[PDB]
DNA sequence: AATTTTATCTCCAGGCGGTATGCACTTTTAA
DNA sequence: TTAAAAGTGCATACCGAACAAAGATAAAATT
């Protein structure tokens, strides 16, 4: 399901935290899942260049009038977010648009991953696939594909209490410090800009305009910019897959050492790699920090003179 | 009733019986007997095994012990406890008041001491103890309707014989006796043909040197091991000593390092390499046990006298089915817990024994294990994952080992198979083999099996045997182009796999992975066949759960893909005749597949007009017209011109011997048996089952009435019909209905339509959901048009089938000929669990009769079952009736081979016996033994659903016989 | 009764692994 | 001497995710 905005105060403070917060004029927004349009009213009497990407066709018509009659910078492109760029299949369903054939006809285009921002991305995030967008944000990110193709974007969205405290949760917290936390936490700087209860935003289910938990659930407005120094020399798009497996394994067993990891990871010399990022030999898993993640992978890539470094060879899946 | 520990316990007792470590098994039941609660797993069978092991020791005194403890515990003795203390004194020679005793006591059982042998399964020694203790004080004929013909002694039978002497067949024999007690077979690779270098010299040097490491390291291990598993017994505990006391050794040894060159560079899941592991040290168990209990050397007489009755020279007295000659000349597993914890612990001895440099490029300072222990994650799942070193894998790429290595069963016999004269004894000599292939602990096959008449089985047991007698031999002029071909360069259009250095990034990877997959099949089959490529050799044949027979060996076989079926051919030699070259040419047009829908006429007068390309592709199979790869099938074709060649370039084509097989195939068989039942009329007809002039094809027919429908539907001006342009072919919707036998439903159908849409380029895309949608609703109105008792047939299979599973059990029936078949669907919903140092395997309990049934796959796998097992019954009726004729018979599930001479003599059976398989009322039978099964005991709706068969259609089944298209 | 959910094509030999949780008992340890 | 902390045995739940989907439909599961 998804929900949105049905009160005039919620959708006037959520103006000036999304347009605001960026004092430059010129940043553009790429609003999902508009709905009725309230909160695009907001952002357009805010001034902004909202680009709306309806899921569906059925407000659409509305959303385009609205923009059109006062030639207002509405743009209700038919596209969702979810489905953006969809690898199964040739043919692309309207619905589901290919990220290139969206930004050539948004106008937008790419730039360096050193350089600035490009764009804002702001909208909710679906009520029970947040994991699942998370791990396709992540995927795309990592390997520097689909949105994350032309720059650094901002995410803004709202996101469910439980799943916030499984991406924030740290190995001072290590009962829910997972592969997420560690994943996201070496990329994006999260941090929550506004938290509000749920009771407030009104569900437009499929049919239109559990439920009570969701509402008392509050939602926390997460936003996520990319590292400028995400990517190294040793930590590259082409061998994140090898870093995704090691974090995914590490947490096979929570309730272990990273000493024991290595060997079953790599052939490498356990004691001699974790001498290297001044660690003790007596180490669990849920007592390392996300940075140290890196630094291992990093040290267990720079190995000087061997031929061999790991065992993931596409094999396993 | 059998619990966890139980069972353990149980297989403990029996193993220490296997090995004489009676007083180990006498220490663990006073231990379990001394403590209340540990008592309570003990019962009879445990102290029973316990007091029969001491019984073949003549320790009385033991078995005092333990009949006082078994009566303390409160347990009534049964004939066998009297039983093993009667053969204890046969051997201790004891008093005659202890016999006089011992038979008095059984008055109050009041069974008699025969009752003793015939109730007891007793061992023939067991049996002869018994029998002199106590003497101190005191074939049958199936006659079933269907298969009264064939062991009918009165009237005319022709078996034939095999084409070699006796002496012959006693070497080879022999031969096969010491390869399987030997338990490997070393092929030499038809890879590599040579690689003279220093780099692979030292290779092979720190190979060489790295498994003598490995070899003492091993043994070590297994001492260290046996020693801690004793200690453990000694502590009152179970364990696995004896489990590792069966077996030598060296045996071990040789084991793991075979296992350990065995596994892929890719790795394998840990619950495999346990279940691999616990299954060769069955095998080499059993045949160990009967090496030493000297059943070897009976086995040897027994089959070096019976050989006569296949030997060419020999004769007997009165020719008789293989089977009742060896019954007449004279007769000669562990838990699956067990198994489980047996094979973990080899393979963590494996993993943990083994040590190798880390460094093999130059003079490392350190050792690490060969293989590592990695997660494989699916989804939320994950999998244990063995995978060896990346150094060890380019180590064995870099020696280039010139020999491979087999096991036993893995090749094909030297020697003739044995006689399946009943479910436990046949096939293999002492290798074991189930009748019934299934998962490892499912024992309720071969229950069903044992428990049946004795009788009843024969015509499956006597067909099996047929189907092992068959004679091969490996086509010399097909290998070598095949192995040409995959030594240089390779041909994947033809289907010898090219070579994984030459180029065949990710979809590269992708590629390349089935690439090796496939060039290590080719090597294990075309190793296999050059080492058999001038000997004689035999297949054994066993059945499935539902009644179909597969050969044994699954590398080299017929079922296999075209090489397969190229290389093999018969051994024996039959003379063309008068018909025969006439069928050679027609089997040569079938296998070419461009004559389909024309009459027989028509595919021999093509056959003379191109016989001009069969002479080039004969003599030149690689430099001339090279048309014979234009063939459906390319190697068989190419084999089947080379025969006609030879035939005609003889002085007289009747005179020639041909040893080619050729193949009948049948149309849309599993169609064919439903026509049968519902006395189909439109659809018999469709199915080639009536007579006529031309060949009916069921494709082409669905494909008609599909463009029909879309000619109707744009005469409507709809814009689906009117996308669709004479885009409605066989081509198109052949996968949606010969899976209709499968029980393939819209949604199914949709997909594969979708995907055979996909190639066609002129068809515009966006129209592809609404079209599928379309086409399958069309393909379907036309089968309900031309079938309709065949939807009948299977919605009352699937409703009967649904209403079984919902009254708790599992669904059964009996076939015609009289084998009963069960279902194996069972849900798991208790997690069953080994803990382990290195993982805790997951596995599942196959034979848990606890389990509730799986409605899902019970009521969905029903019908095409039971058209299975029909397909079956007369694949077995024809070979029988075949056999009693002289006939070479040998049938891929319903594709019948024969001798070229012989293929019309098939066909006047093969369509007869059809006759007479559906003149019984297979359907009403069906109902009957269904009703008295699962309805003697809401039973309304089931007994309703069972009593209402659907009423059979209009039609005479005899005019089969005249039809000639229903097999070919 | 009645809304949702989920599978949708048979066989030829097949299954997630870890952590925490409670229970019911024997067993090594407390005075 | 007597009570107990420590331990062994079993079941039992709960967690961990890439990668569209567009209708139909019918039983089973849920309400």
């Amino acid at each position: 399901f998804k929900r949105y905005v049905t009160d005039r105060r919620l959708a006037e403070t959520l103006a000036q935290i999304y347009l605001g917060k960026p004092s430059r004029p010129p940043h553009l927004l790429l609003e999902c899942n508009p709905g009725p349009g309230i909160l695009t009213q907001a952002l357009l009497e805010a001034g902004a260049k909202v680009v709306a990407l309806e899921s569906d066709k059925t407000f659409i018509p509305h959303l385009e009038s609205l923009g059109k009659n006062l030639d207002g910078k509405l743009r209700v492109i038919h596209c969702d977010f979810f489905k953006l760029d969809p690898r199964s299949g040739g043919v692309i369903k309207p619905p589901a648009m290919s990220s290139r054939g969206l930004f050539k006809n948004l106008g937008i285009e790419a730039v360096p991953w050193t350089a600035d921002i490009p764009l804002k991305v702001v909208g909710m995030f679906p009520s029970r696939g947040e994991k699942r967008a998370l791990w396709k944000l992540a995927y795309d990110l990592y390997s520097c594909t689909s949105i994350y193709k032309f720059g650094r974007i901002e995410v803004n969205m709202f996101i469910g209490e439980k799943e916030f405290q499984k991406l924030m949760a740290d190995p001072g917290n290590p009962d829910l410090y997972h592969v997420l936390s560690v994943i996201w936490q070496l990329a994006c700087e999260i941090k929550v800009l506004h938290m509000e209860p749920w009771s407030s935003f009104d569900i437009y289910t499929r049919k239109g305009p559990e439920l009570l938990d969701q509402l008392q659930q509050k939602l926390y407005l997460i936003q996520m910019i990319p590292r400028q120094n995400l990517f190294t020399k040793n930590l590259t798009p082409m061998n994140y897959n090898i870093f995704f497996h090691l974090l995914k394994h590490c947490f096979g067993r929570r309730s272990a050492t990273v000493i024991d990891h290595l060997r079953s990871l790599t052939p490498l010399d356990a004691r001699d790699i974790l001498m290297q990022i001044g660690k003790q030999e007596d180490e669990k898993v849920v007592n390392m920090h996300p940075q140290d993640f890196k630094t291992l992978f990093e040290t267990i890539e720079r190995s000087k003179d061997c031929a061999y470094k790991w065992l993931y060879d596409e094999t396993l899946e | 009733q059998l619990s966890g520990q139980q069972q353990r316990l149980l297989a403990f007792f029996k193993c220490c019986l296997l090995t004489d470590q009676l007083p180990l098994a006498h220490h663990l039941l006073v231990v379990h007997h001394g403590q209340r609660q540990k008592r309570k797993l003990l019962t009879l069978d445990m102290y029973n095994a316990v007091m029969l092991g001491w019984a073949r020791q003549g320790a009385f005194k033991e078995l005092v012990y333990v009949l006082f403890m078994v009566k303390d515990a409160g347990l009534t003795p049964d004939l066998l406890s009297y039983a093993a203390a009667l053969q204890c004194m046969g051997r201790q020679d004891q008093d005659a008041g202890t016999i006089e005793r011992c038979l008095e006591q059984m008055s109050q059982e009041g069974l008699k001491l025969q009752a003793l042998f015939t109730a007891v399964l007793l061992s023939e020694e067991d049996r002869a103890t018994v029998l002199k203790a106590v003497h101190k004080v005191k074939p049958p004929v199936n006659t079933s309707k269907l298969l009264r013909d064939v062991y009918a002694k009165d009237g005319r039978v022709s078996y034939p014989k095999l084409h070699l002497p006796l002496k012959t067949l006693q070497c080879l024999f022999e031969k096969q006796l010491h390869m399987e007690l030997a338990s490997r077979v070393c092929v030499v690779s038809v890879e590599k043909p040579t690689l003279p270098s220093k780099e692979v010299k030292h290779a092979r040097k720190t190979l060489k040197t790295l498994r003598d490491q490995w070899e003492k390291a091993l043994c070590r291990a297994l001492r260290e091991t046996k020693n801690r598993l004793e200690r453990e017994v000694y502590e009152g505990r179970f364990s696995l000593y004896p489990f590792l006391c069966l077996l030598d050794e060296r045996e071990v040894v040789r084991m793991l390092l075979q296992v350990l060159q065995a596994l892929p560079a890719q790795g394998e899941s840990f619950t495999t390499l346990a279940r691999e592991l616990s299954a060769r040290t069955f095998s080499r168990h059993v045949v160990q046990r009967q090496r030493v209990s000297g059943q070897v050397q009976a086995l040897q007489n027994h089959y070096r006298k019976y050989l006569c009755l296949l030997a060419s020279d020999a004769e007997v007295p009165e020719p008789c089915l293989p089977r009742q000659y060896w019954e007449e000349l004279g007769a000669p597993p562990w838990p699956l817990p067990v198994q489980m914890e047996l094979g973990k612990l080899l393979a963590e001895m494996l993993v943990q024994a083994t040590q190798m440099p880390c460094s093999l490029d130059k003079p490392s300072s350190r050792l690490v294990p060969v293989l590592y222990h990695v997660y494989s994650f699916r989804n939320v799942q994950q999998i244990g994952i063995l995978k060896p070193h990346p150094a060890y894998v380019q180590l064995l790429e870099k020696a280039a080992e010139p020999t491979l290595t087999f096991e036993a069963v893995d090749v094909p016999m030297l020697c003739p198979p044995l006689p399946w004269t009943s479910p436990h004894s046949g096939a293999f000599l002492l290798s074991p083999t189930k009748l019934m292939r299934t998962v490892e602990g499912a024992t309720q096959h071969q229950e069903l099996l044992e428990t049946c008449p004795p009788t009843a089985l024969h015509g499956a047991l006597d067909a099996l045997t047929q189907l092992g007698n068959c004679a091969w031999r490996v086509n010399g002029r097909v290998l070598d182009l095949v192995l040409q071909l995959f030594q240089a360069k390779g041909c994947p259009q033809l289907g010898v796999p090219a070579p994984p250095s030459e180029a065949p990034l990710a979809h590269c990877q992708k590629v390349a992975r089935e690439m090796h997959s496939l060039r290590a099949e080719a090597l294990y089959r075309l190793s296999l066949a050059q080492h058999l490529r001038d000997r004689v050799f035999w297949l054994p044949h066993n059945m499935d759960f539902r009644g179909r027979t597969y050969p044994c060996p699954p590398h080299f076989n017929h079922l296999g893909s075209d090489v397969a079926r190229a290389l093999l051919e018969f051994a024996q030699g039959r003379p063309l005749g008068p018909h025969g070259l006439d069928w050679l040419k027609i089997h040569l047009v079938n296998l070419t597949g461009l004559k389909k829908r024309e009459p027989l006429r028509k595919r021999l007068a093509f056959a003379e007009e191109v016989m001009d390309d069969i002479l080039d592709s004969a003599d030149q199979p690689l430099t001339g017209r090279k048309w014979w790869m234009g063939a459906e099938e390319p190697w068989q074709t190419l084999a089947c011109c080379m025969e006609v060649a030879n035939a005609v370039r003889a002085s007289d084509p009747a005179a020639y011997v041909s040893h080619l097989p050729v193949h009948q195939d049948g149309s849309c068989n599993g169609l064919q048996h439903y026509a049968a039942l519902g006395r189909d009329s439109v659809g018999a007809a469709s199915v080639n089952l009536e007579p006529s002039d031309v060949p009916q094809d069921v494709y082409s027919g669905v494909a008609a009435q599909v463009e029909v429908f879309r000619r109707q539907d744009a005469q409507r001006g709809m814009r689906v019909a009117q996308v669709l342009e004479g885009f409605i072919t066989r081509k198109v919707v052949k996968q949606t209905v010969m899976t209709v036998v499968y029980g393939v439903t819209r949604y199914g159908g949709r997909l594969q339509i979708e995907k055979r849409l996909r190639e066609l380029s002129d068809f515009p895309q966006e129209f592809v959901w609404e079209a599928s949608h379309y086409l399958v609703r069309q393909v379907f109105k036309s089968l309900q048009e031309m079938f309709s008792g065949t939807r009948a047939i299977q919605h009352w299979l699937t409703e009967s089938a649904r209403l079984i599973s919902h009254m708790g059990s599992v669904v059964e029936w009996v076939t015609p000929l009289g084998v009963p078949v069960i279902q194996p669907y069972r849900l798991d919903s208790k997690v069953k669990q080994i803990g382990g140092g290195i993982q805790s395997i997951t596995y599942t309990h196959n034979g848990d009769i606890s389990r509730k049934p799986n409605t899902r796959k019970q009521k969905n796998g029903f019908p095409p079952n039971f058209i299975h097992s029909l397909d079956s019954s007369h694949m077995m009726l024809t070979a029988l009736h075949c056999y009693r004729k002289g006939l070479t018979f040998v049938s891929v599930h319903d594709c019948y081979w024969t001798h070229a001479a012989d293929v019309s003599v098939m066909n006047q059976v093969c369509r007869e016996q059809f006759v007479r398989l559906h003149s019984e009322p297979i359907l009403q039978d069906l109902s009957r033994f269904l009703v008295k099964r699962f309805c003697s005991e809401e039973a309304s709706q089931l007994k309703e659903t069972l009593q209402a068969v659907p009423k059979p259609g209009a039609f005479d089944l005899e005019q089969v016989k005249r039809s000639t298209y229903f097999f070919s």
